DNA sequence: CTTGACAAAAGTGTTAAATTGTGCTATACT
DNA sequence: AGCACAATTTAACACTTTTGTCAAG
């Protein structure tokens, strides 16, 4: 649950990414950023009750 | 708490016990000089020290805090006297 | 000196706010990112509220507590202890001034009371919705001539003021 | 809070109801829902 | 002259004669009817508390605004080398933030719909620094939900500085 | 006596607590396998039982 | 919501077609010179006559008496250049008009301009800073786009206007968003530094080490270095900050005040002075006078060699030896009693 | 994989995401060198 | 109690390095 | 994003005064 909705941000700075920069090239390493998912399964595990 | 080397918290309810026993200088111990007052726990701690009975206290300092706090509110807060006259807490402090 | 049997609490005026203050915080900072003093205007700075040390000003030209009460002549930290940090207040003097939101929000609000509007009506003013007519000055809308205490929206308020037209594309 | 838009209307309430990804009834709510109200689901969504 | 706001409201309180609202109110009341008559009762008891009180309705909107002493809210750093500070700094600190940018936006010359929103977000600093929550969403750090804790909140619940730190210690 | 310096911020064991050292663990910064947070040179971990 | 009220304040002013645009654009630049032209007339600075004729424009009491308590005096310096550019023959007269609503309509490009900024602000949330604060600090970096554009180069105002916003609101960021205050400098270092590090660990597949990312960051860059900016980079912690799942604690509450001194350390240093003045007292006066004069038990101050050696008007060399014979008998009584042994720490 | 619609450009290339703590034999994971567990959760089943 | 001779410590005035603050960029973009 | 330049702070450094001490009276 808690990774789909880090999931969910991660989409929406791929999608923030996407219309700045070079449309016509970009790789999808630039695209994707790790913190997202990495600070919502962190916030899971560390906090949640 | 024992960790942080603590002292034993005093509740309203313990207040409530003291105040129904009627012990004027238990509670006022309890509320200033063995609690959070400065000049009081320092002066108490000499005096017992030099072999003498503790003095009285005067301001609890978190009241002063309370005071301060109440003045960033905007509200006006005078400790009067027996007649209705100012009287400073706070001395040669933040009279200005 | 004497005794406090009494205390008391009450508005205070702007006036008095000034009279507590030892100076006003201008700059929106806290202290600086390495040297950790407090910044010049800032909210910790030792100009106004106080010296970090006792007896020790900031600069550190008057070092002991043989000179007392006496401003230092650069970074202007008064000489005394450094507990005063505690009680000396300061301020901030407001552009437009504001309401305290206490007697706004107060179940039976104060100041709703003593103009006579309504909760709704004061919160549309303070927070800038609908303007409020002090001057009606021979106004008149839709046929009843504009008074006192009324509120007027956007529209209302520039149509009885810079006038009423029409633009056809 | 935003003008009341036509195709703002169509893309909002598509986004609450006949989304399979943001509205995710449960397969276990799917199945009880079915054989409660005796009646089928093609998804797990409450509108097409 | 239809102004929106604060500064309307702080107006009207200082146009406002006590007295005259007081005989007003007085003879207001023995009507008959008991809608009326309670009604000038709890406006007529502000009003007369006003009057003994001594203190000014005008007060109630802020000019000048009190700022806390820096112990009183401290920042220091702990083992680890990493800070720590009040959330009240925060507050303060937004605060002037927007009372400096609308202080350098009236005297530019910028038009009244900037002028009027950075007003309203100095209304709504202003409270927030005064009492948080209770109008609007909390003001909260960013990246956390948790809410910031203004003065009203130190005085008032069941940690305030009164049960937890007064009546008991 | 020589006004020095440095002064002593020792880990002394707590009231209360006592024990025998079984345990003997350190981390310093530079070193491999171990990844330190900035502004911090060395950990110094002891089991007592 | 504050948000929705002045979105849709600015949803009642329209947008403008390019015609609106240029003309409001050439109006502007035609006051300005106005302005400028009315400079060689009366002899008197651009922006005076410019804020004198925003006086009369954007409000009429209002723009003088709260830019703080103290600015320019409404009756007399603000009046008195009024009536001094009042009293001028028709070109100059015309040229005054010209520039107020040249006034007039930079108000309104800036406007539907802010419908822009709005849009850009609404780009840059994250921040460690409000929206409406974002979208403030574009409106200013707003009325900066219309101050310097020229419409002569063809170009819609457009991309102009947003660079200058775009800019304003990282100045925002640079400026606000942490508490403690981060120069601009040390910000875009950080920025660079955290951008490179997801880059890597991208690559990688897992975090750097500060070597690594500091040879990745070029030259000049090394593991202290990356370590400190990183160590400058960090935030504070909110005192307020709840501690385990108990509702009663705070963080805050758990530091410790060693500014203020225990009733352990005050009775400490009243029981030294007690003990130091009880074996002082069985010296000679004058040494004993001359030790409490070099140690600050007097004024507090540190008086040398020469200064003591003045106010007793014997020679300092004197004052030395005699001190230090002091040093020594005290070494005999303190050797016997002990009860000065301790404060050794 | 990365696809463009208009233009037919197919570059696919591996990513990364982030690090996933693994559950241990016992059941319980680790965190920050402390041993945690997750405890069940109880509501009631979707459905109407 | 004294004096003269000396270097180490603390001062005092001009400079270099780095440090911080401010402004600017033009396909269009609301 | 990033650079460039002015204004500014710090640390840099070279030569001065006194402050502490040594030795011998
Ligand atoms: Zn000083």
């Amino acid at each position: 649950d808690q990774f789909r909705v880090g999931l969910a941000r991660l989409a929406r700075g791929v999608r923030e990414r996407m219309v700045m920069g070079s449309p016509d090239t970009l790789t999808p390493a630039k695209l994707v950023n790790s913190r997202p998912l990495e600070a919502a399964l962190r916030e899971f595990f560390s906090r949640s009750q | 708490g024992k960790a942080q080397f603590g002292g034993q918290r005093f509740g309203e309810m313990e207040v409530w016990a003291l105040e129904a026993y009627g012990a004027a200088h238990t509670l006022q111990e309890m509320l200033t000089i063995k609690s959070d007052d400065i000049e009081g726990r320092n002066a108490a701690y000499q005096a017992i020290i030099k072999g003498e009975d503790v003095p009285e206290p005067s301001v609890p300092e978190s009241f002063r805090v309370l005071v301060k706090e109440l003045q960033a509110l905007a509200l006006d807060v005078q400790t009067l006297d027996e007649k209705d006259n100012p009287v400073d807490i706070f001395e040669g402090l933040a009279s200005k | 000196k004497k005794e406090v049997r009494k205390v008391r609490i009450a508005l205070a005026s702007p006036e008095k706010i000034r009279s507590w203050s030892y100076g006003e915080v201008e700059k929106p900072e806290t202290i600086n990112y390495r040297t950790l003093k407090p910044e010049r205007d800032g909210l910790f700075d030792e100009r106004i509220f106080g010296p970090i040390k006792d007896y020790e000003c900031a600069c550190g030209k008057y070092k002991r507590q043989r000179f007392e009460g006496k401003v230092c002549e650069r970074c202007g930290v008064e000489v005394t202890r450094s507990i005063v940090r505690r009680y000396r207040m300061g301020h901030i003097e407001l552009a437009t001034p504001a309401a305290h939101i206490w007697f706004v929000k107060d179940v039976p609000s104060k100041i709703g009371t003593l103009l006579d509007l309504s909760a709704t009506e004061l919160e549309q003013v303070l927070y800038f919705n609908k303007y409020i007519v002090l001057d009606p000055k021979g106004a008149v809308l839709d046929g009843v001539p504009v008074e006192k205490r009324q509120l007027l929206t956007d529209e209302e308020y520039r149509e009885l003021r810079y006038g009423k037209q029409e633009t056809y594309p | 809070g935003d003008p009341p838009k036509k195709d703002k209307a169509l893309a909002y309430l598509f986004g609450l109801l006949a989304d399979p990804k943001r509205y995710d009834l449960g397969e276990a709510g799917r199945y009880k829902a079915e054989e409660k109200l005796g009646v089928g689901l093609s998804g797990r969504t409450l509108v097409r | 002259d239809a102004r929106m706001g604060a500064e309307a409201i702080q107006e009207l309180l200082k146009e406002l004669d006590l007295e005259k609202l007081e005989r007003e109110l007085l003879e207001e009341m023995k009507h008959p009817s008991r809608a009326r008559r309670a009604k000038a009762r709890k406006r007529l008891e502000v009003v007369r508390a006003f009057l003994d009180s001594g203190n000014r309705p005008e007060w109630m909107i802020l000019e000048a605004v009190p700022v806390l002493p820096p112990d009183l809210r401290p920042m220091v750093q702990v083992d680890g080398g990493r800070f720590a500070t009040s959330d009240l700094n925060d507050l303060y600190r937004r605060l002037i933030n927007r009372n400096n940018r609308l202080k350098k936006l009236l005297a530019q010359g910028a038009p009244e719909i900037i002028i009027r929103n950075e007003k309203r977000m100095l209304q709504e600093a202003v409270d927030a620094v005064i009492d948080n929550g209770r109008r609007g969403s909390p003001v909260t750090n960013p990246g956390s939900e948790r809410p910031l804790r203004s003065l009203t909140d130190i005085l008032s619940g069941k940690q305030g500085r009164f049960r937890q730190n007064l009546l008991g210690k | 006596e020589k006004a020095r310096d440095v002064k002593d911020t020792s880990l002394r064991v707590p009231p209360g607590e006592g024990g025998i050292v079984v345990g003997r663990l350190r981390l310093r910064r530079g070193d491999p396998g171990v990844e330190l947070k900035p502004g911090v040179r060395e950990v110094v971990r002891v089991f007592v039982a | 919501d504050p948000v929705r009220q002045y979105l849709h304040e600015i949803g009642q002013v329209p947008l403008l077609t390019l015609e609106e645009e240029i003309d409001l654009a050439r109006k502007v630049e035609e006051g300005m010179e106005a302005i400028k032209k009315l400079s060689e007339a009366t002899g008197l600075d651009q922006e005076l006559i410019r804020e004198v004729v925003r006086a009369k424009i954007l409000g009429t009491a209002r723009i003088q008496k709260i830019p703080g308590l103290k600015e320019k005096p409404d009756p007399k310096t603000v009046e008195e250049v009024d009536g001094k550019l009042k009293s001028l023959p028709k070109e100059l007269k015309r040229y005054l008009h010209i520039a107020r609503e040249g006034e007039a309509a930079r108000q309104h490009l800036i406007e539907a301009n802010l419908r822009l900024v709005v849009s850009i602000a609404k780009k840059y949330t994250g921040r460690g800073l409000s929206f409406l604060d974002l979208i403030q600090e574009g409106n200013q970096g707003l009325i900066r786009a219309v101050e310097k554009f020229e419409y002569k180069r063809r170009f819609k105002f457009s991309t102009y206007a947003t660079w200058w916003i775009r800019q304003a609101i990282n100045r925002a960021i640079a400026d606000q968003a942490r508490t403690i205050r981060i120069p601009v400098h040390m910000v875009e270092t950080i920025n660079k530094l955290s951008r490179t590090a997801r880059q890597l660990q991208q690559e990688l597949g897992r975090e750097p080490s500060y070597e690594e990312i500091a040879e990745a960051m070029g030259p000049g860059w090394d593991a202290k270095r990356v370590e400190e900016t990183l160590k400058i980079a960090q935030e504070p912690v909110s005192l307020e900050t709840p501690i385990g799942d108990e509702k009663d604690s705070f963080y805050g509450d758990f530091i410790p005040d060693e500014n203020l001194p225990s009733p352990v350390e005050a009775a400490a240093q009243s029981l030294l002075s007690e003990e130091l003045e009880k074996a002082l007292s069985k010296l000679s006066e004058r040494e004993a006078m001359v030790l409490k004069l070099r140690k600050g038990l007097i004024d507090g101050r540190e008086h040398t060699l020469e200064e003591v050696g003045a106010y007793f008007g014997v020679t300092r060399e004197r004052i030395r030896q005699i001190e230090n014979k002091a040093l020594r008998k005290l070494k005999y009584h303190e050797s016997r009693t002990r009860k000065l042994r301790d404060f050794l720490e | 994989q990365l696809i463009h619609k208009d233009t037919g450009l197919i570059k696919e290339d591996e990513v990364f995401l982030g690090h996933l703590p693994l559950m241990t034999e016992d059941g319980s994971f680790i965190i920050n060198g402390a041993d945690r567990v997750i405890v069940s959760q109880i509501h009631r089943s979707p459905g109407v």
